[PDB]
């Protein structure tokens, strides 16, 4: 278990990174697409930034906010950095 | 300022004591939280509160937490309350040499601070019994040291004295002819009472059957009272006592009567000065016509061969009688009371048994011989005086 | 503050101990999971005595279970009462005694009497000032009774000046389960005469003529003797948690009890005792309860008062209930009687009422007798062991590793002197 | 009055639980009989072996 | 703002070392990507102590790691390490250790090491109040004691007034998983007896029997075995980190609990350490947990005590206690089983508390103590190389290098010499 949460950790430092490599345009992206912290969109975001999905679901479940499962949305925009 | 401080050492001395205080405290206006809505006993703070000048001490912690917890706990300071951790076993070797060092400083420095809060001392009242341990032992350790201590100023003792025939104890002699011996010169004076004899009265004089303790501590809270009734002390002591040795005078009520009969009995000075000296309403049972009465006190609240009303207790069985007198006598009846305990004595010791307890906690085998003689020599000089 | 330490002993004592403990902690209102529901504010005041303090506000039971087959510790744990102990407390072996003096007492017990102590140490530790111990056995198998025979005598070599109360479950000749008893319990007097400072002695064949005749029970389970034994325990120890107008400690009843050091084997015997088809025409008062616990049939041991003379008596008493009826009724017992009872002592009866009776009951009673006549449960061991002694019908199973045809009849004497003893004293 | 009352309402408790010991006696009685009908039956199935 | 220096060493310590991290971490809130979690401030007062700040919020620690093969710091880049720190100091080689002193010392030793050391230089000389050096080694292995003791000897030659916080997981009687082990301590003896200032004694057998009596748990691997080493040498530094109603520093640890100039080999335990049942059904106060960890049971050796006494005993504690609760039963412990302690110090035992407690318990503690009770040690290995001895029993690798049969029985006195010296104030 803590090593696929290593792993997620890792895959939100390299979303950070192409967050780097535009912050505002993929936030209003993801808001419009699917949903903030979307499982569904979480995985679209993947293929994208090229992280090749049940572990990506997983992934989404932790960032999505608690009952809210939209991550905060400001929150989300934060951990789509973290 | 007439003041003085009570001990209630034992389990017999405080069940006799939270009858005293709810006898003082119902006499007085105090209502048992100590507020008024009186200081020959109580200490006044600044508040308006009043406390007892009481110290209460034993050694099993259930029978001062029963004080502790009940209706009087809003009476005293809750470190008056001496408690140990294990009880003295029915062991003059356990209250006295063992167990009893670890609270007699305690006991000390509590009387310590009540003998320095007054301002004019007149004597003490240690209630106890002769049966038990703790009862004997820490008793004798606590007259030594304070005669000792204080003086000259007087000790007065009340005393559970064991009965002629009935006893719940086996070891009762052992106890009593050794508490005895080395609590006849500490003691300024002490007071005999009999179970079994109350036990009698109570069954004849007020028509109740099957009495227990609260119905025998009630009357000797009344006799307590009606003895220091004229404060609200040396006198007694150089009046009775002949001899440096001879200071257990007994002691009576005379109207100790239903409101059944009392209604219809009127109570002269004659019919209760002549009750006093009716060996039936005796409240020891010894026998005193082969007795001769050597002296007498007559406290009158509200063939004889010589040699402020009472008040009423919530839930009580004595009557609301005007007048009544208590007696003090001193009498040449325990003559024969002192033998048969002597002889029960004997009978166990001439095969020792119960002994070895007692032998590997403290005294060696001629340490009771000691209270034989000593106590032999007591009835020698009863027969002397005679 | 004047605590106490319980103890186990092999199946019989945990029968006994695991009934025990839910006759206390029922009547200090503990339910199994630990937390108190209790209407009186006096049963947490002495919590202390037997019991320990858990984080939570839950009460855990100051005792040790000890035995040498994991069958009989996992038959308590189950059990409606069981849970309430330590985890860490529950001891045991794994290699079986098997009525093995020379295993419980030698070579097998000597690698539990390190794991024990420990227990007995840490539980004993927290305590402030210790009064004793307590150990339920029975005196015929071996390990219930040669562990509990070293489990004493051990204790006894480190906390010497304490009261390390017994109990005793005699082996009964006539109601008998092992063929080698008399192999037991002549062995089992030898380091108990000396190193308990009081013993009880119960046995199953008195505990089945209370149970056919005052009873009157049609079927006895072991759950209905162990519960006659469990409930006079409770008596003798309740002025040790219990306030009342005149209370004798476990010490005070030493001390007035035994006239010479080594008579302190007592009879046990509980006062109110009626059959569920006669209780309601049966008044209960103190002289309508005198004249049962006096009783020869409501006597928990084989031996009679009348074939002896009594020595000393003692009878906590509890209840609302007044003190003349105590008084003078035990005097009336003693003054009309008086054959039975000996002459140099001129007052033969203790009292002590307590305030706070057992649970579902008006008035009851615990008689201590101290009868010179139990020499006779004395001599009806020693000859049933000078007879398979004499032609040394089973030894060579017990010292084959560890004993000597000496160490018996060393021990052998050492419990028939007992006898002579009671017979000097006798007359 | 105040005794007399307490009396009467321990009276009546203790013959509560009398009549909770005669309803649980009429149970294990009930319990053998079903215990000795079962006995009957498998006893009859042998024979038809 | 205080600081003590890192490496990681063996394959022993290395994990016990990468299990370093992780207790540290939830004290604070340190993600393993960086971002600090935790609502207590005082978690954010002293992150200078084992870290470093970085940039964008994230932070690193202060270790080197140091291992002649690949996987074991491939086997810590599985776990957070390689999450957190810098990716140039992973100094890691393909080349063979062999487990031979004499190539974790001579070959890779000798050639690796400038690679790590330009490094340990760099986090001293970037601050100012540096204080301290760690280094995570066993006495088991020879790949993990000749690179151990390789870089000890040469640095306090130029840094010589540090704390030098070694560790050390020492040969057991019973245990042993590899059959060099018995070599591989004398040569450790020529070195660290002079050149450490703490060392945290373990064996393997001991922290078995704790899990078996004590927490009733009947699997002991590797994994979870880390935790009766891991947690208890974070108790020492909650000092430095976290405030408290008294403070001692591990230069005043060194002052307090060292007495001699080299006895200075000590043994943890962990207060609240118990099974799951019996949680409930023991209270553990300050009133119970001395008398736990006074226990012949929470020890981290398999000597016997009653074979000798304590010499210098302290304790750290951790929580919100009453200091006349903890002085008055030190006090007891200390009058109640009096013939344990020495007749030198007066008052033989230390204390010191914190105001800061471990996650999820409302108190603990964290002792440790310097007994003379390890003295039955040094004997056995003087056994375990005079069969090894004789024989010249596997003198085929060291040999290669060189280390002659009076070189070695030269440093088997010396390891009398730790004893004999030891002995002379032993007695009289």
């Amino acid at each position: 278990k803590d090593h696929q949460r290593a792993v997620v950790a890792a895959a939100r430092h390299h979303l950070k990174k192409f967050n780097h490599q535009l912050q505002v345009a993929f936030r209003h992206y993801d808001k419009k697409g699917d949903g903030v912290i979307d499982r569904a969109e979480l995985h679209e975001a993947c293929v994208q930034a090229n992280l090749h999905k049940m572990l990506l679901d997983h992934l989404f479940d932790y960032c999505d906010v608690d009952q809210d499962g939209l991550i905060n949305y400001l929150e989300f925009a934060n951990f789509l950095n973290w | 300022m007439r003041e003085c401080i009570s001990i209630h050492v034992g389990q017999a001395g405080v069940q006799i004591g939270n009858a005293c205080w709810e006898l003082y405290c119902l006499e007085h206006g105090i209502q048992p939280d100590g507020q008024m809505p009186f200081n020959t006993f109580f200490s006044e703070t600044g508040a308006g509160k009043h406390v007892p000048r009481a110290v209460f001490v034993d050694l099993e912690p259930t029978v001062i937490d029963e004080v502790r917890t009940g209706t009087y706990r809003q009476l005293f300071h809750p470190e008056q309350l001496i408690t140990g951790k294990e009880d003295a076993a029915n062991n003059y070797a356990r209250g006295h040499y063992t167990i009893g060092k670890e609270i007699i400083d305690l006991v000390l420095d509590r009387i310590r601070k009540l003998a320095d809060q007054c301002t004019g001392l007149q004597g003490f009242l240690v209630f106890h019994s002769f049966g038990g341990g703790t009862g004997s032992g820490f008793t004798s350790l606590l007259m030594e040291r304070l005669s000792v201590d204080y003086g000259k100023k007087s000790k007065l003792e009340f005393s559970i004295y064991p009965a002629p025939q009935v006893s719940t104890a086996v070891v009762e002699p052992y106890n009593s002819i050794l508490t005895t011996h080395t609590t006849l010169e500490h003691s300024d004076c002490a007071f005999m009472v009999d179970n079994e004899a109350i036990y009698d009265i109570c069954r004849r004089n007020l028509d109740i059957e099957r009495p227990t303790y609260t119905n025998l501590n009630r009357l000797i809270g009344q006799i307590v009272s009606s003895i220091t009734a004229s404060l609200r002390l040396t006198e007694f002591q150089t009046n009775l006592v002949p001899y440096p040795r001879i200071h257990f005078p007994l002691a009576t009520y005379a109207p100790v009567i239903s409101a059944e009969k009392a209604y219809h009995e009127q109570l002269s000075v004659a019919e209760i000065t002549n009750a006093c000296f009716e060996p039936a309403n005796q409240m020891v049972k010894c026998d005193p016509r082969h007795g001769k009465y050597m002296a007498c006190c007559l406290l009158y609240r509200g063939t004889i061969q010589f040699v402020q009303p009472p008040t009423v207790v919530p839930g009580g069985d004595l009557a609301k009688v005007q007048r009544a007198v208590c007696m003090l006598s001193n009498t040449t009846a325990i003559a024969e009371a002192w033998a048969r305990l002597d002889h029960k004595f004997d009978l166990m010791y001439a095969k020792r048994a119960f002994v070895h307890w007692y032998v590997g906690e403290g005294m060696e085998e001629g340490e009771f011989s000691e209270a034989r003689e000593d106590m032999a020599a007591l009835e020698k000089d009863y027969e002397e005086v005679g | 503050m004047r605590e106490i330490v319980h103890l186990q002993a092999g199946q019989c004592g945990n029968q006994i101990g695991a009934k025990f403990w839910e006759v206390i902690s029922d009547e200090h209102g503990i339910d199994p999971t630990g937390t108190y529901h209790g209407d009186s504010d006096l049963q947490l005041e002495r919590i202390n005595v037997y019991y320990n303090e858990a984080t939570g506000g839950k009460y855990v039971p100051r005792a040790v279970l000890v035995d040498l087959e994991p069958g009989t510790m996992d038959s308590v744990r189950s059990g409606p009462f069981g849970q309430i102990f330590r985890p860490d407390n529950f001891v045991f072996g794994q290699s079986g005694a098997g009525n093995n003096w020379a295993k419980g007492h030698y070579t097998e017990g000597a690698e539990l009497v390190d794991s024990v102590l420990d227990v007995v140490r840490k539980e004993a530790e927290s305590c402030d000032c210790l009064q004793g111990f307590q150990l339920t056995h029975s005196l015929g198998g071996g390990t219930g009774s040669g562990m509990g025979t070293l489990l004493i005598s051990k204790i006894r070599e480190e906390y010497p000046d304490r009261i390390m109360n017994t109990f005793s479950v005699v082996p009964s000749p006539k109601v008998s389960d092992t063929v080698v008893e008399p192999y037991n319990a002549t062995l089992s007097v030898h380091q108990l005469v000396e190193n308990t400072d009081e013993t009880y002695c119960i046995d199953n064949e008195a505990l089945y003529d209370i149970c056919f005749r005052t009873l009157k029970l049609t079927t006895p389970t072991y759950g209905d003797l162990n519960h006659l034994v469990s409930a006079t325990m409770s008596g003798v120890t309740t002025c040790l948690r219990f306030p009342g107008q005149l209370n004798a400690d476990l010490r005070k009843l030493a001390v007035n009890m035994v006239p010479f050091p080594r008579l302190h084997f007592f009879m046990p015997g509980f006062a109110p005792l009626t059959s569920r088809g006669s209780q309601q025409y049966r008044a209960l008062t103190v002289p309508e309860l005198t004249q049962q616990m006096f009783d020869a049939k409501n006597m928990m041991a084989a031996c009679d008062p009348r074939h002896g003379r009594y020595l000393t008596v003692a009878a906590v008493f509890r209840g609302r209930m007044s003190m003349k009826e105590v008084d003078e009724q035990m005097l009336n017992v003693q003054n009309k009687n008086s054959s039975y009872f000996v002459e140099w002592i001129p007052n033969n009866v203790k009292t002590a009422v307590c305030d706070i009776p057992p649970r579902g009951l008006k008035m009851s009673a615990t008689f201590i007798g101290n009868s010179t006549a139990i020499q006779e449960l004395f001599k009806r061991i020693s000859e049933q062991f000078t007879a398979m002694f004499r032609r040394k019908a089973f030894l060579h199973w017990y010292t084959g590793e560890g004993m000597d045809e000496m160490e018996f009849t060393e021990a052998e004497s050492n419990m028939n002197d007992l006898v002579s003893e009671y017979q000097q004293y006798q007359d | 009055y105040e005794q007399m009352k307490r009396d009467a309402e321990i009276e009546r408790i203790m013959m509560e639980e009398h009549d909770r010991l005669l309803k649980e006696e009429s149970a294990k009685q009930e319990r053998r009989n079903k215990e000795r009908a079962q006995y009957y039956l498998d006893l009859e199935k042998q024979l038809e072996d």
